[PDB]
């Protein structure tokens, strides 16, 4: 097996050679000359994201590294992973490029900040204060839906055998 | 043999009404899935793992685990869209005044709480409360909103219907006196303000009790919150048994690979390896797609759940039972893991009565017709009254119009329609 | 990238069919990918094995592709039934629903065709420049409360009038736009004003 050996506080009884989880895969041993119980777990790993503004706009990409600690590989640390090649920024702003956990990131270089819930409005509410409208406006909104998808039709002689 | 329910018979007859004189704020939940785990899986890792010649022999096979890769992304986005529209629909962020007096109407159980570090009521802490690692390849991604900003637009929406109303669902926000805004929703049911306005006690007094039975109700029973548990159990069941499926002989010598690949030479190595991916890749598709149809499913909750929040919440809904059992009043919502629970606040009848009614009252060789109400009779006097309260008025000429003589209608009574 | 939902449609079919299509240069772990190559190069004995395990993973890969039209069509129904549903209420009338048929108050709605698609125009009503005042729920005089039929009471400081509630149009107070319940003493927050009788 392939991992990183460390020192186990599971008590294997005499017997007990190997450990084993719930998903029925090694992850505790016993060493054979000097008998200690050693844990296993899978080295370091994770899927690879790469955030871009648009090969129009520009070049410049921050990579994002999901599950893993940033010291064990202009870094950031997110609940996501690793975010490597962007700043972070205290200030706040309409989420642009999606990360996780709140975050978003955008291009102005590249930053990453905290996603703006939304402009705060407090309202004046007392027991004996209403306020009417004076005015109005006319407003149009549009809407699009789609309706109906390409028909298709297969020929599966052909497409198989020819 | 089950019994469908009590026999009832209502006393129909030819001339007779029933009104009621009472009525009873009732209050009901509605609980209602959003979104679940969003995962994202690894072809190499999963398929069979750390060995470069089984990459080389997969590589081979075509491209099934990138569209596989393309789907899982697809329902991630999904999801993380399911949640924006559910609770993102107000652009600002309310905030309710620092005196939290309503007329008598007590919102502690459902507005935050600044003693919880969570920033919380405590119906959605008992929410949370009330519903409850190793992996090979198998990713879980966090969600783009987080626990906090849920509750944050949750404060907001309940902030916004309590000052303001439902204007706020309809351009800017336009504060008005809760008892103001409760006599509104009772005209917008039928029953006039004067019947507010003479028992605000007596509702402040319900509301609050059916409030607090329903904080008790949430503690109690366990297995209200199953639509939002059984869908955490699926994921989870799921997903274990596609890791069981790992370890699946699938009709090869050995389960292992680097077990075949040293015992024996490539020969047969081969044919066996090739039987042991198809076997891993047919599970991996049979997974993803039951991962697409449960999304289809909790996609269509979603938006349901979204129609109720911009109808019931946002607004008033004459939609019968669409928004709870009874005539409905307005709504609040509460945030849940993986869903939203709503609080319905409903006016319910009761206490009715007995009165015999006619269609029309011959005066004069004319027929006075009922304008706003029903014609009643305790027996011997009639009355006009609204048809969903007993409110009992003298006849008059201005809650009455005049239409044709009284010789065509059938059921006309003689009396007299007093002249102001 | 107003329209992205109908131009997500077209790329999905498009790219659906067009993975169908490269699926075929695909070996599915035989010695090759062509029918006529193997038929030459063996004998039937093993080139049945290699036509069996062409032919089983392409009739595979045609029915996952069959499967994923089978979903985005039902899910393409389900946006039509609702767009149905638009049409036949914000456009062939007028909706009580909030935001069904656009923000704010819905007045009337316009359709327009698009390709695999329907585009709505929603008409709709937005109040604007909100003034506030100070208002009570109802007017004591001689005893008696007066209610509004279907305004609100509000003064500007020093005369009461009763308005409409989506619109400032203040008036004169009389007997005839409110009415009689009870006396001044259950209600909470009643004021004090006359009220004017034509
Ligand atoms: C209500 O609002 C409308 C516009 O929203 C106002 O109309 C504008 O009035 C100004 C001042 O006379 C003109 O310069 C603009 O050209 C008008 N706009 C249009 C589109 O014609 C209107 O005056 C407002 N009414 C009140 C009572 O405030
Ligand atoms: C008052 O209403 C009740 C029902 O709301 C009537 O009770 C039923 O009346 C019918 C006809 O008189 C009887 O056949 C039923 O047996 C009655 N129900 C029961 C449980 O006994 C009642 O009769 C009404 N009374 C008046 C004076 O109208
Ligand atoms: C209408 O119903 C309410 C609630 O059912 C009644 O209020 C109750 O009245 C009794 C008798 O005075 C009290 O013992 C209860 O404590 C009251 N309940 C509450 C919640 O306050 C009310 O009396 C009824 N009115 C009529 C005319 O029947
Ligand atoms: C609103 O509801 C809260 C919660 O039920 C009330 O707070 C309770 O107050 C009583 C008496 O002061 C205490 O015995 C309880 O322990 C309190 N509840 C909790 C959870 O601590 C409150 O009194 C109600 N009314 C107002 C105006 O807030
Ligand atoms: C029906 O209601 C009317 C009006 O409430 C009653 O008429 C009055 O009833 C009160 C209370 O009994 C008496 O003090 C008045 O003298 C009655 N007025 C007249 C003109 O008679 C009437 O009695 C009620 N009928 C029944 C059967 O209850
Ligand atoms: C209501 O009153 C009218 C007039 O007072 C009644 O009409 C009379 O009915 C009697 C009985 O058949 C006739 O002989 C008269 O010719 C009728 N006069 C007119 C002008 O129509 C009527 O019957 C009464 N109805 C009830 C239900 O009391
Ligand atoms: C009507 O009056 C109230 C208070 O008299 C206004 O509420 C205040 O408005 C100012 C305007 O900028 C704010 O700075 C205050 O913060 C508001 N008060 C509170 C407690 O927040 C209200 O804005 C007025 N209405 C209009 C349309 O201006
Ligand atoms: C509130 O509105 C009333 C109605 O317009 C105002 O009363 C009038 O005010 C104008 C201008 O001040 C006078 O010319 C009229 O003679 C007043 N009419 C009456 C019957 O008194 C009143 O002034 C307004 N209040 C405020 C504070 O502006
Ligand atoms: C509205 O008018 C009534 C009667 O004109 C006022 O009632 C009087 O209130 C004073 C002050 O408490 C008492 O001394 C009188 O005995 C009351 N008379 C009556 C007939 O009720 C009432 O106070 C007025 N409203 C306000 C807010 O002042
Ligand atoms: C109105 O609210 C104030 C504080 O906002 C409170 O002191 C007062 O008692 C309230 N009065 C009524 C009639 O609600
Ligand atoms: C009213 O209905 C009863 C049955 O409940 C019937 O016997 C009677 O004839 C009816 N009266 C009229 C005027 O039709």
């Amino acid at each position: 097996g392939t991992g990183v050996l460390t020192e186990s506080n599971k008590k294997f009884l005499p017997f007990q050679q190997f450990g084993r989880d719930i998903a029925d895969t090694t992850d505790a041993v016993r060493d054979p000359q000097t008998l200690e119980i050693l844990d296993i777990t899978p080295c370091s790993f994770g899927g690879v994201s790469v955030i871009t503004p648009g090969t129009n706009t520009s070049n410049q990409v921050a990579v994002l590294y999901q599950g893993v600690n940033c010291t064990e590989v202009n870094v950031f640390q997110t609940r996501a992973g690793c975010l490597i090649g962007a700043e972070y920024v205290n200030n706040s702003y309409e989420c642009d490029i999606p990360i996780g956990a709140g975050i978003c990131a955008s291009y102005q270089s590249i930053i990453a900040y905290t996603m703006s819930l939304g402009a705060e409005n407090s309202v004046a509410y007392s027991n004996n204060s209403i306020a009417i409208p004076t005015n109005f406006t006319i407003s149009v909104t549009t809407e699009i839906l789609p309706v109906s998808m390409t028909k298709t039709s297969v020929d599966c002689t052909m497409y198989i055998c020819g | 043999t089950m019994s469908l329910g009590a026999e009832n018979s209502v006393a129909y007859s030819n001339n007779s009404i029933a009104i009621p004189t009472n009525f009873t704020i009732s209050v009901t939940t509605e609980i209602l899935p959003v979104s679940m785990t969003k995962t994202s899986v690894d072809c190499t890792m999963y398929i069979c793992g750390d060995s470069t010649e089984c990459s080389n022999l997969l590589l081979q096979y075509g491209s099934f685990c990138t569209q596989l890769k393309r789907a899982l992304t697809g329902i991630a986005v999904e999801q993380d869209k399911n949640t924006q529209e559910v609770f993102a629909q107000v652009k600002q962020i309310y905030k309710t005044p620092p005196i939290k007096y309503f007329g008598g109407f007590n919102f502690s159980q459902i507005l935050p709480d600044p003693s919880k570090p969570s920033k919380r009521s405590p119906i959605e802490d008992l929410l949370f409360n009330k519903v409850t690692q190793k992996f090979k390849g198998l990713t879980v991604l966090p969600p783009l909103l987080t626990d906090e900003m849920i509750a944050q637009y949750t404060s907001a929406l309940l902030a916004g219907t309590i000052t303001s109303g439902w204007t706020f669902g309809a351009g800017p926000a336009l504060q008005i006196p809760f008892p103001m805004q409760m006599a509104y929703r009772f005209n917008g049911i039928g029953v006039t303000q004067n019947v507010l306005y003479e028992n605000q006690k007596l509702i402040a007094n319900q509301f609050n009790s059916a409030i607090g039975k329903i904080q008790d109700s949430l503690s109690s029973t366990p297995s209200a919150l199953g639509k939002l548990q059984d869908v955490v159990n699926h994921n989870a069941q799921a997903l274990n048994t596609l890791v069981k499926q790992l370890s699946s002989k699938f009709g090869a010598i050995s389960s292992v690979l680097n077990d075949i690949f040293s015992r024996l030479d490539p020969p047969e190595a081969e044919v066996q390896i090739d039987r042991l991916i198809t076997g891993r890749l047919q599970s991996l598709q049979t997974y993803v797609t039951q991962q697409l149809i449960r999304a289809a499913e909790i996609r269509a909750s979603a938006n349901l759940a979204a129609t109720k929040m911009s109808e019931c919440v946002l607004g008033q809904s004459k939609r019968v039972d669409f928004c709870g059992k009874g005539y409905h009043l307005m709504s609040f919502p509460q945030s849940a893991p993986h869903g939203v629970v709503f609080l319905h606040v409903t006016y319910v009848p009761a206490q009715e009565k007995n009165f015999t009614t006619a269609p029309a009252i011959c005066h004069d060789g004319k027929a006075h017709f009922p304008r706003e109400g029903v014609f009643v009779s305790n027996g011997t006097h009639w009355f006009v009254t609204q048809r969903n309260f007993y409110e009992p008025q003298i006849i008059t000429t201005d809650n009455t119009f005049v239409s044709g003589n009284c010789d065509v209608v059938i059921g006309i009574v003689n009396n007299t329609v007093y002249d102001p």
